[PDB]
């Protein structure tokens, strides 16, 4: 409740800018025709340049589990992104800890190893029995891929998949297994490296339902383009009304914060996002044409001019002019921002207890009131050489003495 | 050169860590002890310099002065020391020789009357340079005490400045030698006889011309003291860019920006990826406070050193050795840096 | 800042390790003291550093005491501004919290008289002998030349103890009469 | 002290890399990884 | 390291060691003359 006596640096509802193409619905038609394919003869669908409808999706499949790293399925859900991956196929519910990170079993050796480059979602989910995707024969998955050298072919060198690739076993049976174990040998050519390839698949009986598995990765800064969930246009399509204004932004999978004025175009017109060498959004080429730079959101400093013994009280707007002031007592303009509850009397001091900084001074001129005053520098004794034979010379005719503290 | 202060810099605890998202600041409030006590500290230092700043001016003020012609005060020319004068001294207050000495120094300007709106307006892409960037990482450079003008003021008084004679013992008479004769005395004490041709008045003016003439030529890398000059702008500078480099740090989390945090994740786990950002930026803070501490008190022990020189070689010749310049030491002088 | 130092979370649940121990299973518990053990460490390496910026800093301000009390305390000082303000008769020393205190007593006089002071008195003849005043002035009576101290005003006769002989100069004023005793004959 | 903050945990499993290599899966690799590389770059700005 | 007891005997014993000074050239003599004294010495020097 007690401050001393000094000058004091103390401490409007955001809006939103979306920007989104009118583009046409993502078709995952391809999904839902022919037999669904094993896991390691996944399928992979790229979308970019359109929009989504979640009602569908959740209709169409029963969620079982939905591992995610990086990111989380309701940010996919309520955002819009540059480029959405789906690697989909057959894997039994029975075994979803094989697919795991970590797993020791096969399925990450030779059947499907998901990659952490990107934000990604494993989900393990059950197609209803009205859901027309026509269900597989029994499970398979490969449980050796090696390749066989040496002069009596004793020598056997496992083939290991990448993330996101696929298997070089693939092509023994692409469509499944007749029999659990089945063995497959093929002859690699010269340019292959060479030698006796060696497959072999396990088949796991069919469930009563199909179940499937989904990989989502999201890419960001991939494009010029958005995957978008279906959303009415609404009314913050435009920013030509709102410049100077700073808003939450969501431009074609780039989101952030910022206030957006009009200059001359810079850079590539095709990329339409314009970076600093610190990769933040400086530059926009929206969809009306014009080019806009973005800034930073900004704040206006504040400090407190108190004096104690007087309990008086004035702000400082530090390096602020004072017409900004009044559009977002009487404001005073001084040497060093506006301030706001000191009065100009053209008063001049030689030395306060209130420095402003400048050469100024708030002194609380007593009958109550703040006064801005200006320091005065105090010019010393200018001698005067009156004109003689010698030099005019100062003596004492009286002395104190002073004691100085250190 | 001799530095006697540094910038006077301030931060907002609650702008720098949390970027104006209400998000974060609901966490902030369960610190707000650790912004105290880095708001409290700076103000101290900031503080500090103030009392600093006051006692150098006062222990290098002039009792009394007498009066010097524009140039050629008795065969000695001085003008580059000297404000400049059509008739009588106009346009400004800084000497000559401060108008070079400063054109050569890159320096930004803080723009302390209407910096915010200048940085409003211009600077498409240069609303991040470390003057522009202040209103968007919520640090503040604050003005230093005096004016240029008084400082300039200051200096001025010292050209003129008056002591006691030249042979007599005490620091409580002023004589009102003039310039040319004062030299003279102080040539005559090193050495110099008196019956040396009428001291060859023409032809130690002419070389005292010439030597402070050609002291222009000074103001580059090259030059020791100049190139400390330029040192101590960008120690400053250096200072900024750290603080504001430290909000792109990402700390461990998924990224730097809470927009970023808030948009790619869930509530539950959001709050720990802020977590994140919040206990950075503030262990950061505690290391900027720490050392713009210790560069406040290096500055406040060498103003001491400052105001030495001006009293033991400025106000007075001095008979020591090395200690104000090379060579048998006649006069010195000295502006603002 | 020490004290306050240790009620840091450092991402933790808690600051303390009662409320840690007392939430949290014993797989989970070692993974939230490690955040207090590793931070609380870190905060004594800010300490130790700084800790011997401080000490060095006084060191060295010990040195800067010592030839103080040499210079002030011990005799006189002819420096400017060196031992307070003014010139410099005594000074005092006593201890104070963590250093020394000092009073510089100085001489600052008060009012100020205007003289004429010439440089010097040369003799009016041949192979002139030239004298100037010695920690003093040479002022006129408002001719007589007469001596005063340069600290403080009292004029007296001129004699060879506040004259010294130096060589005549042009701005030296001639002599026809009224010879100070040292230059007479 | 600047070698002994080379074998400085941070929270990890392990100082050494060459154990979060051999320890653990590819998620959580890049997961340590990153907390020798928050540390041993603070220490080294404390040096500076 | 020192009590204020033997901390203040230092200072205490220099406000007494003007038979410390010894005006001379040089530091090695000491010279018993009292403070009255040596005030009116040190004054007479200033100028006065
Ligand atoms: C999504 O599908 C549902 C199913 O009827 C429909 O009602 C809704 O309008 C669709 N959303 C669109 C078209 O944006
Ligand atoms: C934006 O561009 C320029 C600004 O430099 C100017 O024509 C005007 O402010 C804007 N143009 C339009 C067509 O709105
Ligand atoms: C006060 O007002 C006078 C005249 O109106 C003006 O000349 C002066 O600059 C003002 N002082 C300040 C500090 O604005
Ligand atoms: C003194 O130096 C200035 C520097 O330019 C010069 O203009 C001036 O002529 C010089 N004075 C004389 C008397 O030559």
């Amino acid at each position: 409740f007690e401050v001393d006596t000094g000058v004091y640096s103390v401490s409007s509802a955001i809006g939103t800018f979306i920007e989104q193409p009118n583009a046409t619905e993502c078709d995952f038609s391809p999904m839902f025709k022919g037999v669904a394919p094993q896991v390691y003869n996944f399928k992979r669908l790229v979308f970019s340049n359109c929009n989504y409808n979640l009602t569908k999706l959740l209709s169409l499949f029963a969620v079982d589990e939905f591992s995610c790293n990086g990111i989380s399925p309701d940010a996919i859900a309520r955002g819009c992104y540059s480029t959405l991956t789906v690697d989909y196929f057959a894997y039994p519910l029975s075994m979803k800890s094989y697919i795991r990170p970590g797993s020791a079993g096969n399925i990450p050796l030779y059947n499907y190893k998901q990659s952490f480059a990107h934000p990604t979602c494993r989900v393990l989910a059950s197609v209803p029995p009205n859901v027309t995707i026509t269900k597989p024969e029994a499970y398979g998955y490969i449980s050796k891929c090696s390749r066989l050298t040496g002069d009596y072919q004793h020598i056997e060198t496992p083939l290991y998949i990448n993330p996101g690739e696929y298997s070089i076993c693939r092509d023994f049976a692409p469509l499944g297994f007749s029999e659990d174990g089945q063995v497959f040998k093929r002859t690699l050519t010269q340019f292959e490296g060479g030698g006796l390839l060696i497959g072999v698949g396990t088949r796991v009986p069919m469930t009563a339902n199909l179940e499937m598995g989904f990989v989502i990765s999201v890419q960001y800064g991939a494009g010029t383009d958005s995957v978008c969930p279906m959303l009415d246009l609404g009314e913050s399509s435009t920013i030509t009304n709102r410049l100077g204004k700073c808003v939450d932004y969501s431009l074609y999978g780039v989101t952030g914060r910022g206030v957006f004025q009009n200059c001359t175009a810079v850079g590539v017109k095709q990329q339409r996002f314009v970076y600093d060498s610190f990769d933040n959004l400086v530059g926009y080429y929206s969809d009306d044409g014009n080019y806009y730079c973005v800034r930073p959101c900004v704040s206006v400093p504040v400090s407190v001019i108190y004096d104690k013994s007087t309990n008086l009280h004035a702000t400082l707007f530090g390096s602020v002019a004072c017409e900004h002031v009044t559009t977002m007592n009487a404001p005073l303009q001084t040497a060093v921002g506006c301030v706001i509850g000191l009065s100009n009397n053209s008063l001049v001091v030689s030395e306060c207890k209130l420095p402003l900084g400048q050469s100024l001074c708030a002194v609380p001129s007593v009958s109550s009131q703040f006064q801005l005053a200006v320091l005065n520098y105090t010019s010393p004794i200018v001698l005067t050489p009156i004109n003689s034979s010698g030099f005019t010379a100062a003596i004492p005719t009286n002395f104190s003495f002073s004691v100085t503290q250190e | 050169y001799i530095e006697t202060s540094i910038q006077k810099v301030t931060v907002d605890c609650k702008q720098y860590v949390c970027n104006g998202f209400t998000r974060c600041e609901k966490l902030l409030v369960e610190y707000g002890q650790f912004c105290s006590k880095i708001n409290q500290a700076l103000h101290g230092a900031n503080l500090r310099q103030d009392e600093s700043v006051y006692s150098l001016y006062s222990n290098i003020k002039t009792t009394s002065t007498q009066t010097l012609e524009y140039g050629l005060n008795g065969d000695f020319n001085l003008t580059l020391l000297q404000v400049p004068q059509i008739g009588g001294s106009p346009s400004g207050y800084r000497s000559a020789i401060e108008d070079l000495l400063f054109d050569k120094v890159t320096i930004a300007d803080p723009g302390y009357m209407q910096g915010y709106d200048d940085c409003m307006k211009q600077g498409p892409q240069s609303a991040r340079d470390l003057i522009c960037a202040q209103y968007v990482s919520g640090y503040k450079v604050l003005p230093p005490l005096y004016d240029p003008n008084m400082e300039a003021a200051y200096t001025s008084s010292l050209l003129g400045s008056i002591a006691g004679a030249g042979w007599t013992a005490g620091l409580s008479s002023f004589a009102a030698i003039p310039f040319a004769q004062s030299m003279f005395y102080r040539l005559n004490g090193v050495g110099i006889t008196q019956q040396v041709l009428s001291e060859n008045q023409k032809l130690i003016a002419n070389k005292f011309n010439q030597a402070l003439g050609a002291m222009q030529t000074g103001f580059t890398t090259s030059n020791q003291a100049f190139s400390k000059v330029q040192d101590a702008v960008n120690a400053n500078a250096q200072a900024l860019s750290k603080l504001a480099s430290e909000l792109s740090n990402t700390f461990g989390a998924i990224s730097s920006s809470i927009s970023d945090i808030l948009a790619r994740l869930d509530t539950a786990e959001q709050d720990a990826q802020i977590d994140r950002l919040i206990n950075g930026r503030l262990t950061s803070l505690n290391a900027f406070v720490s050392q713009q501490l210790v560069r406040s008190e290096t500055a406040a022990r060498s103003a001491q050193l400052a105001s030495d020189k001006v009293n033991e070689c400025v106000k007075s010749q001095s008979k020591r050795n090395g200690f104000c310049g090379s060579g048998t030491h006649i006069v010195s002088f000295v502006v603002n840096a | 800042k020490l004290a306050s130092e240790l009620s840091n979370t450092f991402g933790a649940i808690s600051s303390s390790i009662s409320d840690i121990l007392a939430r949290l299973d014993t797989a989970e518990q070692d993974a939230q003291i490690d955040r207090l053990i590793n931070g609380r460490l870190t905060s004594l390496n800010a300490f130790v550093s700084q800790q011997l910026v401080r000490s060095e800093t006084a060191a060295r301000s010990a040195q800067l005491a010592s030839d103080k009390v040499n210079e002030c305390v011990k005799s006189q000082s002819k420096r400017n501004g060196f031992c307070g303000s003014g010139t410099h008769i005594v000074s005092f020393v006593v201890n104070a919290p963590n250093g020394f205190y000092f009073f510089h007593v100085g001489y600052v006089p008060t009012n100020y008289t205007n003289v004429t002071a010439a440089y010097g008195l040369c003799n009016n003849n041949n192979p002139p002998l030239c004298i100037a005043p010695i920690d003093g002035y040479f002022i006129t009576n408002q001719t007589e030349w007469y001596y005063t101290g340069s600290s403080f005003f009292k004029p007296e006769p001129i004699t060879q103890a506040n004259s010294r002989y130096v060589s005549s100069d042009v701005k030296f004023e001639k002599l026809e009469n009224n010879l100070p005793p040292p230059l007479l004959e």
